[PDB]
RNA sequence: UUUACUUAUUCAAUGAAGCGGAGCUGGAAUUCAUUUUCCACGUUCUAGCAUUCAAGGUCCCAUUCGGGGCUGAUCCGGGUU
RNA sequence: UCUAAGGGUCGGUACGAUCAACUUAGAACUGGUACGGACAAGGGGAAUCUGACUGUCUAAUUAAAACAUAGCAUUGCGAUGGUCAGAAAGUGAUGUUGACGCAAU
RNA sequence: GCUUGUGACGGCCCGUGAAAAUCCACAGGAAGGAAUAGUUUUCAUGCCAGGUCGUACUGAUAACCGCAGCAGGUCUCCAAG
RNA sequence: GAUGGGGAAGCUCCGUUUCAAAGGCCUGAUUUUAUGCAGGCCACCAUCGAAAGGGAAUCCGGUUAAGAUUCCGGAACCUGG
């Protein structure tokens, strides 16, 4: 059965702090504590631990990401513009 | 196909042998009641011979150069076979299933593999396999 | 603090030439599921410990302490 | 461990009381791919340049 | 493409799934192509590399990781290495993979 | 019986005989 | 008057960093031979967290290229960077992330981090977490390399300072709300005392220049001359605009 | 008012390890008599390994068990960078 | 004074026996209508002013609406630097720091 | 059941929650070595030695600090029905 | 918090691996005698700082007017040689 309407991992923190940043609070803390596909071994065991180092389950590798999510969009564009440039150097 | 035979040069993997090359001799392919898995029986280096150098002279060569043997029953899933090769019937015989069981027999095996070895490493035949595996 | 089982190395702790006491000690006890029986404690003080031999059956006791030399100042109980 | 004997602190085997003797069959493996592997990469560059 | 190829061999063709096995039936010489997923670990991939090359075995590279590889073998569970023993009505095996 | 299913030991004992009786008297039936 | 409160910091005594739980200085690995004409590789053991910093770092082990020994170096982590991956150092290596190459030998558009200000200084330049700079143009004759900086401005620096290819890993962290208090004792905690911080409005005139009267209100312009004194320095000082700017930022 | 300089002075690094110059080897490169020029010059699928003034090659000792040069590893200048 | 339900171990398409737990529910009967019998143990509701809240201070007259707070905003600084310390120094704090940072409001 | 130890886990962080002395193992193969007898003191047993300073009692409505044999203040362990 | 150094008229201040020529370790040669000299190593570079942190190793019974895991009896363990 659902017990919380909208506040979901947030209900903790109960009427505190008001609604707005209880909010973009719980889009974080959901990001922060799901599991995320290992690149490695493809299992879904990536889980975050002392942020900014995202460790897989079993597999023992050890990803160094973004605070709250495995990948940062920044960093997404950036790995691709990083492998861009890379082609031109032998071809 | 079937790479596993008389010939072939392995790499033992598992259990006081790891890192140790060794020559298989008897492939049993499948079935015994000893051991109901595939296995081979292998005789390999225990103490591999020393660098030795021009310096060193007719006192301590024949030290440095002193190969020990050891024969054993390895499972396949244990041995890391090579594209490698060394010739095996000079001690084909010597060593079965009932140089074993009664290990007294063992022994006796054991240094007609020392001597064939010894005379394999002297005239440079087949030099990979008597250097020590480094890891 | 060490217990023996075989008779036949327990005479050569006796002849060890380091010691000089050792102690015969008599217990009452119970089979195990019948009558009281007469259970006998051979225990040797050695230079840095105590050796003891726990016989369960009164014959071989008799027998062994006429195998015990006489430079030895065994202590009965 | 200065008090017990050799055989309580050791196993018989290479790399015997330091590694789980899992690492140690990934690093016989892997020193004798990577060798293996180091002798066919001068094969292939011996004749690369020979045949320009 | 490969996939349909794959498609053919599970229901008309033996095989094997999985590394302990591949190498059991790479050993026995009873494989005539592997095929090898992505994703998989290149300590183990070229293991798998140097006992095809022992036994004189065909290499295929599948362009996917392991989750996808026992899709196109039709298994709900990841598969890390697939070993093709005899082939049905399937032209793989003379194909250019 | 993980969820609850099931409020007591005799309740699990009551659905196992039910359930046996619902797989073999559709076997009958093929 | 007293000694206000920003004039007692330089003293060092209570106002100093807490250091105990660091794991070390994080820096680049000293540029000798190897690096200046070749590469070396190095090997990721482990990535660990750093008491006091935002960023992970990564602790990298080479080869002493002139004794027989191992060197562990401390790396600050990229994102993408992951344990047991071979990371080069040097002029020759290849364009990867996590990689250490000198700005001359990297293509323009190139993100970096990690950055030398001076050749062999070991990294002084886009180093806090989500950060990093962009090469923007090269001058091969009088050797420079032009960046852009996090803060947008423009600087110039030699092609031989080195930099590690990609973005700083624990990017996003300070778009998560606190909530409390609480949270950022923890924060401060681990770094220097320097919460909580009383308002100067609300203290005495002994305090601070803006103590004193019967409302709280500072009383003269908050706007401090780049020339005063030390204890006059409170509030915005040498500021060449104030209030709230209608429109936006980034400049072009 | 600009610009240049060896060193004075100042800043930084490193248990001051490879700087500067020339020469080899190859090639890009073009010859209008021959090289009038320029870059390269042992390591990138892999969480293995790399140390005993280095093995080899060659030359000496006084053969004996070993000891010593050159090369391997271009030369020149002592400005640590 | 009773009733019902909640278990364990040996033999499990003829399932009865046997040992071990205080938990809950229900029904009669009974009394000077008493029964969380001593002990222990929330007064509540309708509004206004004010501070968001947890927290903090005038030890020995003022605990608050005061301070702090998260949030929001502004400013300075790319190290030959910003802010500050020291009589000086081949001196120091931030700084085992580097703009998602430090410093000042 | 109470107290406590411990094991395998789970939750929490923009907090991921000491250092060194010291001990052991492995890699490495320097050196040292047997057959008419040499090599082991991480196997067993046997032998010797272990100094210096503290050690009583109270720890509080009477042994501490408060002018005191002051209803004040002062850290902690053990915990029956 | 010394030393090397740098400040300060000076009492003293800065600084702690710091712009330093900052040392002893396994021995092997010696059979004139005691520890000269022969190689190779290691560059950590004072010291102070916890009777609640780290840490080699003891228990039981008995005993005094007042002491004990310390004495006595019995049974152990560690370190050094
Ligand atoms: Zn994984």
């Amino acid at each position: 059965a659902k017990r919380t309407k909208k506040v979901g991992i947030t209900g903790k923190y109960g009427v505190r702090y008001g609604s707005s940043l209880r909010r973009q609070v719980k889009k974080l803390e959901i990001q922060q504590h799901a599991r995320y596909d290992c690149s490695f071994c493809g299992k879904k065991t990536v889980k975050r631990g002392a942020a900014g180092i995202w460790t897989c389950s079993c597999c023992k590798k050890t990803v160094a990401g973004g605070a709250y999510t495995v990948s940062t969009a920044a960093a997404a564009t950036v790995r691709s513009t990083i492998r861009r440039l890379r082609e031109m150097v032998e071809a | 196909a079937k790479f596993l035979k008389a010939g072939k040069v392995a790499v033992v993997v598992r259990g006081r042998y790891a890192g140790k090359k060794v020559v298989i001799v008897k492939p049993h392919d499948e079935g015994s009641k000893s051991h109901p898995f595939g296995h081979a029986l292998v005789a390999g280096i225990e103490r591999y011979p020393l660098k030795v150098t021009k310096k060193h002279g007719a006192k301590k060569v024949a030290k440095r150069t002193k190969i020990k043997p050891f024969i054993k029953v390895v499972n396949y899933n244990h041995l890391l076979p090579t594209r490698y090769t060394l010739d095996v019937e000079a001690f084909k015989s010597v060593v079965s299933t009932e140089t074993f069981e009664q290990p007294s027999q063992r022994e006796e095996a054991k240094k007609v593999v020392k001597k064939a070895f010894e005379e394999r490493h002297q005239a440079g035949k087949n030099q990979w396999f008597f250097s020590k595996l480094r890891f | 603090a060490r217990e023996i089982t075989d008779i036949k190395q327990f005479l050569e702790l006796t002849r060890r030439a380091d010691v000089k006491t050792a102690t015969v000690k008599i217990n009452k006890k119970l089979n195990k599921a019948g009558k009281p029986f007469r259970q006998t404690k051979f225990k040797v003080r050695g230079s840095s410990s105590l050796y003891t031999l726990v016989i369960n059956d009164a014959g071989k006791a008799k027998k062994l302490i006429q195998s015990l030399p006489p430079t030895l100042k065994v202590n009965r109980l | 461990y200065a008090t017990v004997s050799k055989t309580h602190k050791t196993v018989s085997r290479a790399y015997g009381g330091s590694r789980c003797a899992n690492c140690v069959k990934e690093r016989i493996i892997r020193a004798f791919l990577i060798e293996e592997q180091k002798i066919v990469k001068k094969v292939v560059k011996e004749q690369t340049e020979a045949a320009k | 493409s490969i996939n349909q190829k794959l498609a053919l061999v599970i229901k008309s063709g033996k095989y094997t799934l999985g590394y302990k096995s591949t190498v059991k039936s790479l050993r026995q010489g009873k494989s005539k192509l592997i095929i090898i997923a992505a994703n998989t670990p290149v300590l183990r991939k070229s293991e798998l590399e140097y006992y095809a090359m022992l036994s004189k075995t065909k290499v295929y590279y599948f362009q996917g990781g392991n989750n996808e590889l026992g899709t196109a073998v039709g298994k709900l569970f990841r598969v890390g290495v697939v070993s093709i023993l005899e082939a049905g009505d399937s032209d793989i095996l003379t194909t250019l993979a | 019986s993980k969820g609850n299913a099931f409020k007591h030991k005799r309740a699990l004992v009551e659905h196992i005989i039910q359930a046996k009786a619902d797989a073999q008297r559709e076997k009958a039936l093929n | 008057g007293r000694v206000i409160r920003n004039q007692r910091k330089g003293a060092g005594s209570i106002f100093t960093s807490h250091t105990r739980l660091r794991q070390g200085a994080a820096k680049l690995r000293t540029l000798d031979y190897a690096e200046r004409h070749g590469y070396i590789r190095g090997i990721v053991k482990q990535i660990v967290h750093d008491s006091g910093r935002g960023a992970p770092l990564a602790k990298v082990v080479f080869r002493d290229p002139y004794k027989y020994r191992l060197r562990e170096e401390i790396f600050i982590a990229n994102e993408g960077v992951h344990t047991g991956q071979f990371i080069y150092a040097g002029k020759k290596a290849s364009l990867n992330v996590g990689n250490v190459l000198p700005l001359g030998s990297v293509p323009e558009g190139t993100i970096v981090s990690n950055v030398e200000e001076k050749p062999g200084d070991r990294g002084a330049l886009a180093r806090a977490s989500g950060n990093y700079v962009i090469i923007i143009g090269h001058n091969p004759d009088e050797n420079k390399t032009r960046v852009r900086l996090p803060s947008g401005a423009k600087k110039v620096i030699s092609s031989d300072a080195r930099g590690v290819i990609g973005v700083i890993a624990g990017g996003g962290r300070v778009d998560k709300p606190l909530l409390k208090a609480g949270r950022a004792f923890h924060k401060y905690r681990l770094k220097r005392n320097s919460w909580p911080k009383t308002r100067g409005v609300a203290m005495n005139p002994v305090d601070h220049p803006h103590g004193g009267g019967n409302h709280q209100h500072i009383g003269k312009a908050s706007t401090i001359s780049r020339g005063a004194v030390s204890g006059q320095k409170a509030g915005l000082i040498a500021a060449r605009r104030t209030g709230l700017l209608r429109g936006s930022q980034k400049t072009q």
